[PDB]
RNA sequence: GUAAGGCGUGGGAAUCUGCCGAACAGUUCGGGCUAAAUCCCGAAGAAAGCUAGAAAGCGCUGUUUGAUGAGCCUGCGUAGUAUUAGGUAGUUGGUUAGGUAAAGGCUGACCAAGCCGAUGAUGCUUAGCUGGUCUUUUCGGACGAUCAGCCACACCGGGACUGAGACACGGCCCGGACUCCCACGGGGGGCAGCAGUGGGGAAUCUUGGACAAUGGGCGCAAGCCUGAUCCAGCAAUAUUGCGUGAGUGAAGAAGGGCAAUUCCGCUCGUAAAGCUCUUUCGUCGAGUGCGCGAUCAUGACAUGACUCGAGGAAGAAGCCCCGGCUAACUCCGUGCCAGCAGCCGCGGUAAAACGGGGGGGGCAAGUGUUCUUCGGAAUGACUAGGCGUAAAGGGCACGUAGGCGGUUCAUCGGGUUGAAAGUGAAAGUCGUCAAAAAGUGGCGGAAUGCUUUCGAAACCACUGAACUUGAGUGAGACAGAG
RNA sequence: CAUAGUCAAAAGAAGAGUUUGAUUCUGGCUCAGAAGGAACGCUAGCUAUAUGCUUAACACAUGCAAGUCGAACGUUGUUCU
C-alpha cells in the first residue's frame, strides 16, 4: 500500500547456490537417480511453501474477522 | 508543376527564382487578386467556399504538399489549432524551423535516407513527434556539409533578402549584375567578418530600427508614452505659462520654451505614417521552443510551439476561418 | 401521442418499397439475354435506347440498359447486371456492365473509360 | 434447430465431483480368463499391487476436508404478428408407490377440477444469445462476421453402454436415404477438424513448415503425440504507414493546343532534356551470430532480420471529374440522332451537359461504379413533431382494465436516498504513460445494474385519525320545441 | 523523505437542389459524411498487422487432425556370452 512497508519488509535474498550445483557422475544410471532425487527434493520444498502460505492466509483471515 | 500554383492562388506561393516572364505573369495575377478583393461585397460564396479553399491550399503548400483537409478530417475537431500545433512538432517541420535545411522536401529526403539523429540514434520517421527534451543532431560525416550549407543559407539570406530590398531597391537586371560583386565578398571568412563589421550594415540596422519604431505607432505607442509622462509634459506647460506671466507682466527663454513644448507636442501628437515602401519580410527564429547551437549544428526541444508564431504568409482574417482563435491574449487559443 | 400511448403502442417506421428487389441484396447478378431490342424514351426525350431483356440467375426477368455507343450483344449472351435505373425508360431499373463476360468494352473511348470497360491506350 | 427447458444478470437447495492440495486409518486371504496381472468373481470392512532395478518411493481403498468443475431450481430482463381469441387433458393440484446422485407429473395407480390467457395464452413467421461491430451530440438504428463467454448440432431419425464426466464430430447398436467395393455370400463409409476437389454463386486462400514457444494427453523420467497453436504461402480485402527523388535548369528547345490572331501572341512549361547531390523502399554480393523470441538445453520462422559493401534517378502514377447542386473551360465532330443522367435536366447547326483533342480541379497506390447500414431526416419526434382550412378528432356517450388525480397530523420502511461489502470475465470504447513506427502493454475510469448489511424519512406506495376547497346529496325557489 | 506527492477519463450538434408567374407553409425525392467479411472496372512500388464460402447444415477423391505407458501383466522368439 505504501513504499516504506515494502522497502523494509521485503526478503531480498542472497545468491542461490543450488544453481550450477550439479556434478557430473561417471555412471548414467547414477545420474538418472540423482536427477530423480532432485525432483523429489523439489516436491518437498514446494509442499513446505504451500504450508507456509496456508498459515499466512489463515492469520490474515483471523485478523480481518476480528476487525470486522 | 509548382510555378503554376501561383496562377491558382493569385500570388507568389512558389519559392524559386522568377524569370522576367514569370514576373510579368505575376503582375497580372496580383491585379486579378486586387480586383477580386474589391468584388467580395457581391459574392455569395466568398467566405464558405472561396477563402476556405484558398487557405487550405496555402496550408497544404506550406507543409510540403500534405493532405491537410484529409488529415484534419481524420480528427473530429472543427478548429485547426490542435491539428496545427501537433504539426509543428513533426521532425521534418522542426528541421525546417531550425533553418538546418531550406525546404520540407529536403528535410524529408534527409530523414528518409537515414542521415539525421534524434538523441544520437538514427531516426528515419519523417512524421515523428518530438516532445520537450529531445536532442537533434546530424551524422559525423554529414555535419560538415550541413554547416557549410547553413552558413551559405544565412549569408546569402542576408545578401538576397536584407540587402536587395532594404535601401538598395535596384532594378532586376542591374541588381543581378551587381550580385556577382556581392557574392565574391562572401567567398572568404575575412569578407564575411568585414561585411559584419561595416558602417553599411550599421546604417541599414539603424534605419530598420527607426522603421520598426515607427510601426509601433499604429498601436498608439506614442500615446502610451505620453500617458506615462503626463505630469512632466504638463509641468513644461506650467513652466512656460509661469515664465510668460512673471517675466512679461513688467526673449531667448520664450523661444527656447516654445521650441521645447512644440517639439514635445509634435513628438507626442503626430499620427502614424505608413509609407509607400513595402515592409521587408524577416526570417523568424523559433526561440520560444527550440534552442539551437549552429556550430555543429545541434538543437534541443524545451517547450511547445505557439499558434501565433507559425511563419505562414496567410492573413489573420482568412486563417481565422480555420483556426477560430481569440487572438491577442498570447495563448494557444 | 402521450407517454402512456407510446408505452402501449410505440412508433413504427416509414414504409418504403425496395428499388432493386431482383438483385436480392447482391451487388451484381449474372444473366443471359433473352431479347435485345430498342425502346423509345418517355417525353420530352426522343431517342432509340438499346436495352436487353435478361433472365437472372435467380430466375428473375428484368430489363437492363446497355450503355455507351454500340454493342455486340445477341440472344443467349452472358451479361453481368448492376443496379441503377434509366430515367428515360420506365421499367428499366438495371445496367449491363461493359467489359465483363460477353459485352465487350469500347476501344477508342478515352475519357471516363473505366465505366465502359476500356483499357488505357499504350503510348508508343 | 431453438421465441424460453436458451441467453444476460442476481440468487437457492434437494446433489455429485477423475486428476490436484492437506489430515487420518488400512492395503488380508481364496478362485477364473490356455499364461499372468494394478483384469474379473468371492470372503471379511473396502482394496491392488509394483519397486531393495522406482524399498519407504509410487499406487489403491475407506473416512473427514479445501479447490475446481457438473447436474438441478428460481426472481428479474430479453422478437414480429389480433386480417391468430381461446389453449391444455399428465393437463393443474393432492395422496401413495416407483425411479434419480439429487427437488420435481419425472411416472404408475387413485382422488379433485383445476392450470394458462386481452398485462396477449395458443397459432403463424423469423431468429442462436451475450461481450460487442458500424453509425450517431448523448438517445437510437442496423448487425451478432473475426475473437472470447454460454447454448445447440455432428449424413437424417431412434437408443443406450462404458465412464468422475457422454446419451459421445474422427465410439457402439438399430432404422432410413445416398454411395464404394464384392470372389456376389456379404461387407464399408459420413470434412459443419486442417489442407484440398466438384457444385452453387457477383464473390472468399496452400492438398505448406515445426512441435523452437505457449497450451493440452500419456509417462517417474527419457520422451512420444498434438492441422491446438506458432510460423510461412495466396488476395489493395482493411489499416492516421512509407516510397516513386532533393536541387538547378531558357536553346522559354522540339512537338501539342488556342489565338482582333494583343504582352517571349497565350498556354502545356522549369515542364522535359541537360547538370550537381542522396540512395529510404525494392535489387545484387557478403559477414557474424548464448542479436532476440529460450533457456539447464532445445529456433520452425531464417533464402528473414541486423551489420557492411556494389550500383544508379535509376525499378515504382493513376482514377474520377470540370451546366447548377460542386472545386475546375476552350476547340473540333454530331445535329431530339448518336448518346448522357444522383437530382434538376442536356442534344432539333455556333452543345462549357453527348464523343474526341488541348487545358484544368479533387483525391491518390488508389480511384470510380453497384449493393448494404447509419447520418443529414425533428422524414415515427424520449431527447424532439403534429391533427380548424395541408395526412390526421372516433357520429356521440356510458363504462371494464389501465393511466392520471386535494389538505393536515401520526406510524412504517417496499420504492426512493447515503455509506460499506460482494459481483459486474478477458478483449474492445474512454484517460494516461511507456513501447512501436501501418504492430504492443500496464494502471485507471467506465460497466448507468443486481444481492446483502446499517443509517435517513421529505416524496410515492401502505396503515390510522382527522379536514373541506373537487365530486355527490337534501331543503327551498325556478326556466325549458328534453 | 522519495520506487513519495500531482485526481485525467473524452470528442462528437453544418447544409444544398427540386412543386409556383412569384411567395410562405406543409410534405416527400435527391445530394455532400462515415463505414463493410463486400463485388466489378481501370490502374498498381513496398513493409507490417489484421481479415478472407455471407450462397448449398450441398456432395465429397487423397493425406493428415489422439494417443501414450514395459516403472500394471504374462506370453513367443531373436541376438550374444
Ligand atoms: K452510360
Ligand atoms: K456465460
Ligand atoms: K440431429
Ligand atoms: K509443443
Ligand atoms: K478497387
Ligand atoms: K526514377
Ligand atoms: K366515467
Ligand atoms: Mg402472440
Ligand atoms: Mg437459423
Ligand atoms: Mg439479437
Ligand atoms: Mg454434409
Ligand atoms: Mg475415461
Ligand atoms: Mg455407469
Ligand atoms: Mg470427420
Ligand atoms: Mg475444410
Ligand atoms: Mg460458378
Ligand atoms: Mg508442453
Ligand atoms: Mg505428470
Ligand atoms: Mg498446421
Ligand atoms: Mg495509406
Ligand atoms: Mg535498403
Ligand atoms: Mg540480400
Ligand atoms: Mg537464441
Ligand atoms: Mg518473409
Ligand atoms: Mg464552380
Ligand atoms: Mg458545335
Ligand atoms: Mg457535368
Ligand atoms: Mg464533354
Ligand atoms: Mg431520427
Ligand atoms: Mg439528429
Ligand atoms: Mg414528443
Ligand atoms: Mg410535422
Ligand atoms: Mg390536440
Ligand atoms: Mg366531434
Ligand atoms: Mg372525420
Ligand atoms: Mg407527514
Ligand atoms: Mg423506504
Ligand atoms: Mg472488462
Ligand atoms: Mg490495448
Ligand atoms: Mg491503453
Ligand atoms: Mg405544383
Ligand atoms: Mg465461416
Ligand atoms: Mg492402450
Amino acid at each position: 500500500t505504501h513504499h516504506r512497508h515494502h522497502q523494509e519488509t521485503h526478503s531480498f535474498l542472497e545468491p542461490e547456490s543450488y544453481i550450477g550445483s550439479w556434478e557430473a557422475p561417471k555412471d548414467p544410471k547414477d545420474a538418472e537417480r540423482m536427477l530423480a532425487q532432485l525432483r523429489r527434493d523439489y516436491a518437498k520444498k514446494v509442499s513446505l511453501y504451500r504450508k507456509d502460505y496456508v498459515h499466512e492466509i489463515e492469520m490474515l483471515r483471523v485478523e480481518k474477522q476480528r476487525k470486522d | 508543376l509548382r510555378f503554376q500554383t501561383c496562377r491558382l492562388l493569385l500570388g507568389n506561393v512558389w519559392n524559386r527564382e522568377l524569370t522576367i516572364i514569370q514576373r510579368r505573369i505575376l503582375r497580372r495575377l496580383r491585379n486579378r487578386k486586387r480586383s477580386i478583393k474589391k468584388r467580395k461585397i457581391y459574392s455569395k460564396k466568398y467566405l464558405t467556399s472561396y477563402i476556405q479553399l484558398q487557405t487550405t491550399r496555402k496550408l497544404s503548400l506550406f507543409y510540403g504538399d500534405l493532405p491537410i483537409t484529409e488529415m484534419h478530417r481524420g480528427t473530429k475537431r472543427t478548429s485547426y489549432i490542435p491539428f496545427l500545433l501537433n504539426l509543428e512538432t513533426r521532425f521534418d517541420v522542426i528541421l525546417l524551423r531550425l533553418h538546418f535545411l531550406e525546404t520540407i522536401p529536403q528535410a524529408r529526403q534527409l530523414i528518409s535516407h537515414r542521415r539525421v539523429c534524434v538523441n544520437k540514434g538514427m531516426v528515419s520517421i519523417t512524421h515523428l513527434k518530438l516532445s520537450h527534451g529531445d536532442i537533434i543532431s546530424f551524422q559525423e560525416n554529414n555535419a560538415i556539409i550541413r554547416g557549410e550549407e547553413i552558413r551559405r543559407s544565412f549569408y546569402k539570406e542576408i545578401l538576397v533578402e536584407k540587402i536587395i530590398g532594404k535601401l538598395l531597391h535596384q532594378p532586376l537586371r542591374m541588381w543581378r549584375r551587381s550580385k556577382t560583386e556581392w557574392f565574391h565578398l562572401l567567398k572568404t571568412k575575412r569578407g564575411c567578418r568585414l561585411l559584419l563589421k561595416s558602417r553599411f550594415l550599421q546604417q541599414l540596422r539603424s534605419s530598420m530600427q527607426e522603421e520598426d519604431l515607427e510601426r509601433t505607432k499604429k498601436f498608439g505607442s506614442e500615446k502610451v508614452c505620453l500617458g506615462s509622462s503626463f505630469a512632466e509634459h504638463k509641468r513644461m506647460k506650467r513652466n512656460l505659462l509661469k515664465s510668460l506671466f512673471l517675466s512679461k507682466r513688467r526673449p531667448i527663454v520664450y523661444n527656447s520654451s516654445l521650441s521645447l513644448y512644440s517639439n514635445s507636442t509634435y513628438c507626442f501628437a503626430s499620427p502614424h505614417k505608413l509609407t509607400m515602401k513595402r515592409r521587408i519580410k524577416r526570417i523568424e527564429l523559433p526561440t520560444h521552443y527550440l534552442e539551437v547551437n549552429y556550430r555543429t549544428p545541434k538543437a534541443v526541444v524545451f517547450y511547445g510551439p505557439n499558434i501565433g508564431h507559425i511563419p505562414h504568409d496567410i492573413r489573420l482574417k482568412d486563417l481565422n476561418l480555420l483556426l477560430w482563435s481569440r487572438n491577442g491574449r498570447g495563448q494557444n487559443i | 401521442p402521450t407517454f402512456n400511448q407510446l408505452i402501449r403502442h410505440g412508433r413504427e417506421e416509414k414504409r418504403r418499397t425496395d428499388r432493386t428487389r431482383a438483385l436480392d441484396k447482391c451487388p451484381q447478378k449474372l444473366g443471359a439475354c433473352l431479347r435485345v431490342s430498342t425502346r423509345t424514351p418517355k417525353k420530352p426525350n426522343s431517342a432509340l435506347r438499346k436495352i436487353a431483356k435478361v433472365r437472372l440467375s435467380n430466375r428473375h426477368d428484368i430489363f437492363a440498359y446497355i450503355p455507351g455507343e454500340g454493342h455486340n450483344l445477341q440472344e443467349h449472351s452472358q451479361v453481368l447486371i448492376r443496379g441503377g435505373r434509366v430515367k428515360d425508360l420506365p421499367g428499366v431499373k438495371f445496367h449491363c456492365i461493359r467489359g465483363v463476360k460477353d459485352l465487350m468494352g469500347i476501344p477508342g473511348r478515352r475519357r471516363g473509360r473505366s465505366k465502359y470497360g476500356a483499357e488505357k491506350p499504350k503510348s508508343i
